[PDB]
């Protein structure tokens, strides 16, 4: 029965889940033209990059 | 550096690309009235390679 182990594997699944969402939200877009910040220091003037 | 221009409701838009292009030589060519630049920076266009 390989649901025995369950509350030990669910400290981890949330722990991995919780990582994984704080990683990907770094590649979304919060109201700038992009995700990175090379680029929005690149394209945009330093007024308008701040 | 062209003589020949369309009118306004035309565009004949020439794609340039596969080529590296320099956005250097264009202040050069005609004393230009006017520059707006939505999104990009003038002094940065060189480096980026779009």
């Amino acid at each position: 029965t390989p649901s025995a182990l369950g509350k030990l594997q669910d400290v981890v699944n949330h722990n991995a889940q919780a990582l994984n969402t704080l990683v990907k939200q770094l590649s979304s877009k919060f109201g700038a033209i992009s995700s990175v910040l090379n680029d929005i220091l690149s394209r945009l003037d330093p007024p308008e990059a701040e | 550096n062209a003589t020949t221009f369309a009118s306004v409701y035309a565009w004949n838009r020439k794609r340039i690309s596969n080529c590296v292009a320099d956005y250097s030589v264009i202040y050069n060519f005609a004393p230009f009235f006017a520059f707006k630049c939505y999104g990009v920076s003038p002094t940065k266009l060189n480096d980026l390679c779009f």
